[PDB]
């Protein structure tokens, strides 16, 4: 049961925190991931983490601004954004990988590129 | 090694001799099962007539205090129902021992095998290895098993399992020990009917170094030709069940988009997984031309079909018409092998099949991404020293008598 929350409508360089709350299994057996999807555009890659080694992956277009993010617990995901860009108004999905698998990381993934997907939360970047 | 040898059993002939130079002289007794594959190994039943007696040189026959020997084997034991044979009773397999029983004996129990040496007053001393029942899979059950035993007489007398030491006691207590003048391989007392395989029996008169067990463990089966999950030869144009051996409690399913798909969890019998479950292969050659055997080489060109029915095979194939790194495994329905090859390839007993296009670039080797069952050249430079190294290794299980699971 992937759930995530805290997207929202925020002005340019506003600041939000998705959370994204993970049943059936723990961070140490899978790697986590962030995905973004532009209503008019493909499936685009945003962020992953892995538990077991604190190594963090970010796309170059983002970088600096966004910060994954793991809990003790290992069931919660975090995800900060600051200084968001209108570029960023997006569906953002929380992914889970067997971390066992090709590690290999694709900027414009399929479903079958990560195990279980979450139900998305919206984000947007405009003022009125 | 080869020097300290005294006793090899090799085929030869439609029969089996010494080619250890001191000719002894090997007989078979009733029906005598010959892989043909590798005519080596050989199977002995309990409900027919069915024994292997080799009769010792006289130099060889042991009747020493002080002198080292060892020796080798691999041992075939079928758990067939994994309930026939759950019986406390201590059968004998190998019988080097005279009338006093003095000398040495291999004999087995419910997933153990026990060996046995005793002197002429009657001292005894026995060393074991019990695997016990398959939690998840078990590397011993049906499986080739290697078995050596070191014996030094003025130390331990030590057992080893596949190169690995797990039983050692001390034999300074034994005194003259005369052997029998035979070596009888025959099922004895045993409760049930079964049958046992026996291959590369050797006797050495020293005590084997470890190195040395370790290349008998690792040379003794042709490097050069694959195995299969038993521990044969792996075969052309036989199906096969696939496991990969870093999910080993997962199978492969096919899809309806063609795809094979990982995610499906084995089931268990107790606490052993379903071997039995999941898509069948078969390996084919590319270039045939009536080479030799059907047997799957290093460096084989192949091709891997997926059995839908007995008679209708479908090439697998590697899907290049996307824009991520691996390749995803789809089943070609037209019969189009899409200008791909495969390449056999092994480490030890675990298979690796690297997909390949016919103008010679590189797909990948044949691993798994999250669900699906992919090609990625990424396995080839992490081989090892990853925890994601072995999901390019790869499991034949075939369908046989000696493992049963309905």
């Amino acid at each position: 049961q992937l759930v995530e929350t805290g997207g929202g409508l925020v002005k340019p360089g506003g600041s939000l925190r998705l959370s994204c709350v993970v049943s059936g299994f723990t961070f140490d057996d899978y790697r986590m991931a962030w995905v973004r999807q532009a209503p008019g555009k493909e499936l685009e890659w945003v962020s992953s983490i892995d538990s077991w080694s604190i190594n963090t992956y970010y796309e170059d277009s983002v970088k600096g601004r966004f910060t994954i993010s793991t809990d003790n617990a290992k069931n919660t995901l975090y995800l900060q954004m600051s200084s968001l860009k209108p570029e960023d108004t997006a569906v953002y999905y929380c992914a889970a990988e067997d971390r066992l698998g090709v590690p290999t990381i694709n900027a414009h993934p399929s479903k079958y590129d990560y195990n279980y997907w979450g139900q998305g939360t919206q984000v947007t970047v405009s003022s009125e | 090694i080869k020097s300290s040898s005294v006793l090899n059993m090799r085929y030869k002939n439609d029969k089996y001799v010494d080619t250890s130079g001191y000719d002894s002289n090997i007989n078979i007794n009733g029906d005598v099962y010959k892989y043909p594959t590798n005519k080596n190994q050989f199977g002995i039943y309990n409900d027919k007539l069915s024994e292997v007696n080799i009769s010792q040189n006289d130099y060889i026959i042991y009747d020493n205090k002080y002198k080292n020997f060892s020796i080798s084997f691999w041992v075939r034991i079928p758990n067939y129902d994994n309930k026939i044979v759950n019986v406390n009773n201590e059968y004998t397999i190998i019988n080097c021992m005279r009338d006093n029983n003095s000398g040495w004996k291999v004999s087995l129990n419910h997933n153990e095998i026990i060996w046995t040496l005793q002197d002429n007053a009657g001292i005894n001393q026995k060393l074991a290895f019990n695997y016990g029942n398959a939690n998840g899979i078990s590397d011993y059950i049906n499986k080739w098993i290697f078995v050596t035993i070191t014996n030094d007489r003025l130390g331990d007398s030590k057992l080893y399992i596949n190169g690995n030491l797990i039983d050692q006691k001390s034999i300074l207590n034994l005194g003259n020990i005369h052997v029998s003048d035979n070596i009888l391989f025959k099922i004895v007392n045993c409760s049930y009917t079964r049958y046992i395989g026996i291959r590369y029996f050797n006797i050495f008169d020293k005590e084997l170094d470890e190195t040395e067990i370790q290349t008998l463990y690792s040379n003794e089966p042709n490097t050069n030709i694959l195995k299969d999950f038993w521990g044969n030869y792996l075969l052309y144009d036989k199906e096969y069940y696939l496991l990969n051996v870093l999910k080993p409690n997962n199978f492969i399913d096919r899809r309806k988009d063609s795809t094979l798909s990982i995610n499906n969890i084995r089931s268990t019998i107790l606490l052993a997984n379903r071997l039995y479950s999941g898509i069948k292969v078969k390996i084919q050659r590319v270039n045939n031309s009536s080479t030799n055997d059907n047997l799957v080489r290093k460096n084989d060109q192949v091709y891997i079909n997926f059995v839908a029915s007995k008679t209708h095979l479908f090439p697998l194939y590697a899907d290049t018409a996307t824009t991520n790194k691996e390749k995803t495994i789809k089943i070609s329905s037209s019969g189009n092998r899409f200008n791909q090859v495969v390449v056999m390839n092994s480490v030890g007993n675990n298979c690796t099949m690297n997909f390949k296009n016919n103008n010679g670039n590189n797909i990948g080797l044949l691993g798994f991404k999250a669900d699906t069952v992919v090609a990625s050249t990424w396995y080839y430079t992490h081989m090892r020293d990853h925890t994601n190294s072995n999901g390019c290794f790869w499991n034949f299980i075939s369908e046989e008598h000696g493992w049963q699971e309905k």
